[PDB]
RNA sequence: CUACCCUUGGUUGUGUGCUGUUCUAAUUGGUAACUGUUAUCCAGUUUCAAGACAGUGUUAGGUGGGCAGUUUGACUGGGGCGGUCGCCUCCUAAAAGGUAACGGAGGCGUACAAAGGUACCUUCAGUACGGUUGGAAAUCGUAUGUAGAGUGUAAUGGUGUAAGGGUGCUUGACUGUGAGACAUACAGGUCGAACAGGUGAGAAAUCAGGUCAUAGUGAUCCGGUGGUCCAGUAUGGAAUGG
RNA sequence: GGACUGUUUAACUAAAACACAACUCUAUGCCAAACCGUAAGGUGAUGUAUAUGGGGUGACACCUGCCCAGUGCUGGAAGGUUAAAGAAGGAGGUUAGCGCAAGCGAAGCUUUUAACUGAAGCCCCAGUGAACGGCGGCCGUAACUAUAACGGUCCUAAGGUAGCGAAAUUCCUAGUCGGGUAAAUUCCGUCCCGCUUGAAUGGUGUAACCAUCUCUUGACUGUCUCGGCUAUAGACUCGGUGAAAUCCAGGUACGGGUGAAGACACCCGUUAGGCGCAACGGGACGGAAAGACCCCGUGAAGCUUUACUGUAGCUUAAUAUUG
RNA sequence: UUGUGGUAGACGAGCGUUGUAUUGGAGUUGAAGUCAAAGCGUGAGCAUUGGUGGAUCCAAUACAAGUGAGAAUGCCGGCA
RNA sequence: UUCUCGCAGUCAGACAGUGGGGGAUAAGCUUCAUUGUCAAGAGGGGAAGAGCCCAGAUCAUUAAAUAAGGUCCCCAAAAUA
RNA sequence: AGGGGUGAAAUUCCAAUCGAAAUCCGUGAUAGCUGGUUCUCGUCGAAAUAGCUUUAAGGCUAGCGUGAGAUCACAAAUAAG
RNA sequence: UGUCAGAGCACAUUAAUGUGUGAUGGCGUGCGUUUUGAAGUAUGAGCCGGCGAGUUAUGAUAGCAAGCGUUAGUUAACCAGGAGAUGGGGAGCUGUAGCGAAAGCGAGUUUUAAAAGAGCGUUUGUUUGUUAUUAUAGACCCGAAACGGGUUGAGCUAGUC
RNA sequence: CCUGAGUAGCUCGGAAAACGUUAUUUUGAGUGAAUCUGCCCAGACCAUUGGGUAAGCCUAAAUACUAAUUAGUGACCGAUA
RNA sequence: AAUAAAUAGUCAAUUAAAGCAAUACGUGGUGAAGUGAAACAUCUCAGUAGCCACAGGAAAAGAAAACGAAUGUGAUUCCGUGUGUAGUGGCGAGCGAAAGCGGAACAGGCCAAACUUAUCAUUAGAUAGGGGUUGUAGGGCUUGCAAUGUGGACUUGAAAA
């Protein structure tokens, strides 16, 4: 199988909350999208994570 | 009659009988199941009847 | 002038092993002699030949059917050979659902930061006529045309003011859940009202828990990674687990 | 076909099989190599390269061609990779102590990692075929046709040389032709697109020999045209002794049909007084052997290998005996 | 009133054998065994008489089983 | 025929009618859907037949009416036109 | 002298037996495979199907049987609309 | 090879529409096994008699029944007693409060920010006897080809001396 | 002043304990300590606390079994047992 | 004897050992396979069978460098429970304690070293005695008090039952 698999973690308490989907052939760039996060019960920048 | 230690450590029992058990695929694999998915694996559930008594003998 | 830090060479000096010699006392001999002993063995004493080698013990590589223990699938108009083994779509399937054959046709082991969410605007393909390059067919204008167009894909079903195209703002491709149902031997799968938190679009109503829908997936065990309001074998930690 | 004399599967295969004298290769310098054991000990051998062990071929005569790419074996400078082991250091755990906390933190022990050193082997380089083995296609071309001496081209490590060839090898094939016969899938000679012959798993010949295989022929005969006669011992009859396998109970016909698909027993017809004796085998899917062929079993055993996991043995290094 | 074919199978009710414990009874005027007969029961089964036989046996209620033979190319003995 | 508990057996099916697939509109063929029988079911018809038709055997009766099928003889039972 | 011996080599011979003797022991090896399993009566009475299976002559769960209990109608059957 | 009817023959009984034989008429292809299907041209038994295959020990569940009961119920080893019933022996076991992985809380608890929602609970016991099933033992009986360990065999045969 | 040295530890291969090697126990090869302010242990390890004195020996009873002698018993067998 | 001495060796005397069985128990060394896991190699079977050595009337074990979490127990052995629990397992088949509690029986002794005595060419580092046997540390060195008993796993006798 492939792995198209990627991470969000949060840029506050620094933990992994989100398991998403990227190409990296075709978008290069790393992810800077925004979700909730459990720990900080609010919306906070979400960062691809290795 | 020896209790299998593989039917204990993965069944356990309640107030009137109930064997407690854990949902399986949760432990790999994760971005190919839905969120949904995840979250109703989660929580744990019990035998059903065709296995009931399969289970009560083995414990 | 007085100090510390780099490249390189020599020096008396120690600390390690690396190949190279010499020596004998460890050790070895199926060299010879004597004795026990009227005795080819063995033992003792020499002599010769070796010598820190060899041989032996422990540890670790290489080769090793010499030898041993086993494995070498199932379906199958008998077996072998060829073909297939999971999931999705249509027909056979006899107008609910379900229904087999080594029956008839095909695909999948994905793709999209936009092809998701929302608000607004907008609607075919083809053909006819008229027009430089430009041509049967690129683009333009008008008309006709009720889907033969598009809907990422294999088919089926759906959908022409839509679920198709464009633009603006965004990330609900959320967190904790979940009454009630579909289908099922089990394990698993599918739909989902509604509640709390905090958001996106929008004036608002409302919509958003991934895409028009159905394939795009693998249990348990084992170990690794991040977080953690749990444990920590007398006590405090740590190790090791949850 | 085997040179021969011989040997072999006691109780179905005596042969072309094995062996044999002979040829060649390889190992072995003597406490020799090889072999039995765990070791002592012993065979080799009370032998010493004109000797011993193993592989292959199998008198005698003539020959034994090409390929060292792969595998095996031998040798090799350095170079790259690699185990155990040793080892400069590094990272943590604990706390004397320092610090308002936070945190830092000596030694001691303790957990772990580790540059570097580290043989053989492997990668690499040469040789080696009487070592395991291998040793091709397509296209055009000569003044009747036919064929291609000859030329071009692809690949390989090299593309089968001599000899022999329808063979114990030839599928097509009872190949063509000649001989043997009135007539010849067998036999002899020859031809050669030899699918797939071929040179020590040897190639081609060869006098003698074979309870070997194959073909033609003279004499000879009951093998046969074609059966017949005679004598014994049986068989048969009488007197004596007296088994065997088999067996659900039987009082056990034939034709057509039916039926678990081939009937003594069922249906419909036909035939047949009761019971022996001597015969011959049609049937009783006759008797003897829980089918050896086929399939199944997550059966067994033997054997093979670059199937897996191990191991005896062999070899290399560290360490102790060890200066 | 509705019923009563039946294999695999489920359920219920009983018979029979041997022994033990409590009661009672029979037996050299003949027990068991064993043979025969023209009996009784829904079934396993149970009696009566006579012959042979020569010393133990029966009925009831409970209990415990080496408790029921037609088949296994079953074992042993005998006989076709 | 729904729910709960105890004990099972079954996982080789066969044929007939009807709608099809494979085969050749062949098979007492093979694979399905449905109605029945046999398996596990005797009796009567089919001359004889596991599966076709009539039906479902508690035992006895030398009683009566019928189903499929039949009424010259075998073999119970008919006559008219 | 037996995961051994011997073999002018055939799987030869090794006490009428040899792809590895004979005998005793582990041992009552294991066999999803054959065969057999012993008294009676009464009530009821199947299945040969689905999924999974190194599974196809086996096994587990579901489906069909039986015993006990509950559910009285809203449950389940037979007809008409 | 019997059964239902049935003459004739010969007797007289567990007195019973009696018994023995059966001229003749109607009907009629054994028993177990295994199979969709066996009269079977499938299989097993020649006949008779005896022997011959669901047990025991320790536990679990369920049905039935008895004893004791709501701070219940019941002993194991061991001691005494007849190789006894039993008495002593309360060690323990089941139930009495559950939930959670766990610290922990407690008619509540786990999840979660949540008290909302959801999962589990907010009650019906125990010890024996009997029966059925099941687990460990060879576990209903018979049957392998085999495997491993020990001993006996070269008086046959093969080789060597 | 004395209190058990190739000893306890440690390394490399094994094992014993329920443990498939690991705190504790044992050992084939190598190395190797200290001396009551000492040494070992309380499941890696360190510190505090606590427990105990390895590297020397002997030890009745309760426990295991019956070939044999004496007495006796059996819901054990009664010539295929 | 080689080889002066001395050993090796030779001879003589005395004392013990050999072997067997009880188809049974104990200890130690070595140690499989059939089988199960529905195959099999880890594992199980199983430290079982077998082979060997040594006994005894029993053997083995044994007096804490211990358990283990406490104002705790205080040699070994055997029985019940703890429990099929904690754990250990291709985490599969399976395997399975150690504490604690209740019982049967109960028992603790003795050497080495210190220090000291006598003797060995006293190079003793050796022989034969006194002293000592431990953990809330013991013993030795020097100095005093109190002791003449109680009890043994103990020898000979006598008497009785
Ligand atoms: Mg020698
Ligand atoms: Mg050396
Ligand atoms: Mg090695
Ligand atoms: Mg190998
Ligand atoms: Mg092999
Ligand atoms: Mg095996
Ligand atoms: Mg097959
Ligand atoms: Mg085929
Ligand atoms: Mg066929
Ligand atoms: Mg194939
Ligand atoms: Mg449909
Ligand atoms: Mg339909
Ligand atoms: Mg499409
Ligand atoms: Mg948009
Ligand atoms: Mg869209
Ligand atoms: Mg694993
Ligand atoms: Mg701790
Ligand atoms: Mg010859
Ligand atoms: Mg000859
Ligand atoms: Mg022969
Ligand atoms: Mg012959
Ligand atoms: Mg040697
Ligand atoms: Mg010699
Ligand atoms: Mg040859
Ligand atoms: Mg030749
Ligand atoms: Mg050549
Ligand atoms: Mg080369
Ligand atoms: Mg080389
Ligand atoms: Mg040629
Ligand atoms: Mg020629
Ligand atoms: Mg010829
Ligand atoms: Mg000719
Ligand atoms: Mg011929
Ligand atoms: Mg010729
Ligand atoms: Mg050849
Ligand atoms: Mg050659
Ligand atoms: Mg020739
Ligand atoms: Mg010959
Ligand atoms: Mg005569
Ligand atoms: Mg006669
Ligand atoms: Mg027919
Ligand atoms: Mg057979
Ligand atoms: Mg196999
Ligand atoms: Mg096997
Ligand atoms: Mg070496
Ligand atoms: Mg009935
Ligand atoms: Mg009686
Ligand atoms: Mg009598
Ligand atoms: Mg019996
Ligand atoms: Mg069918
Ligand atoms: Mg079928
Ligand atoms: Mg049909
Ligand atoms: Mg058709
Ligand atoms: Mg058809
Ligand atoms: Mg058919
Ligand atoms: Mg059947
Ligand atoms: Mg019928
Ligand atoms: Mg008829
Ligand atoms: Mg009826
Ligand atoms: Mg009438
Ligand atoms: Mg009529
Ligand atoms: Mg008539
Ligand atoms: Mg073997
Ligand atoms: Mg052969
Ligand atoms: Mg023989
Ligand atoms: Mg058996
Ligand atoms: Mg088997
Ligand atoms: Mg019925
Ligand atoms: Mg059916
Ligand atoms: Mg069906
Ligand atoms: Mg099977
Ligand atoms: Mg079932
Ligand atoms: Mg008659
Ligand atoms: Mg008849
Ligand atoms: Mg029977
Ligand atoms: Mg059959
Ligand atoms: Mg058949
Ligand atoms: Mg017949
Ligand atoms: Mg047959
Ligand atoms: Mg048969
Ligand atoms: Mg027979
Ligand atoms: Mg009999
Ligand atoms: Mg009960
Ligand atoms: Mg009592
Ligand atoms: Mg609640
Ligand atoms: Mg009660
Ligand atoms: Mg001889
Ligand atoms: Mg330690
Ligand atoms: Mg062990
Ligand atoms: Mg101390
Ligand atoms: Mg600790
Ligand atoms: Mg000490
Ligand atoms: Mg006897
Ligand atoms: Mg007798
Ligand atoms: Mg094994
Ligand atoms: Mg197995
Ligand atoms: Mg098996
Ligand atoms: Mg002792
Ligand atoms: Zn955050």
């Amino acid at each position: 199988a492939v792995k198209r698999s990627t991470r969000l973690g949060c840029n506050d308490c620094r933990e992994i909350n989100y398991l998403t989907f990227k190409n990296v052939k075709k978008n290069p760039e790393k992810l800077a999208l925004n979700k909730f996060c459990s720990r900080c019960r609010k919306v906070v920048v979400h960062k691809e994570v290795k | 009659m020896k209790v299998k230690s593989a039917a204990k450590k993965r069944f356990k029992l309640t107030k009137s009988g109930q064997i407690k058990r854990k949902h399986a695929y949760t432990s790999h694999l994760a971005p190919h199941k839905t969120t949904k998915q995840k979250r109703h694996l989660r929580k744990q559930g019990t035998v059903s009847a065709s296995d009931f008594k399969r289970i009560g003998n083995l414990i």
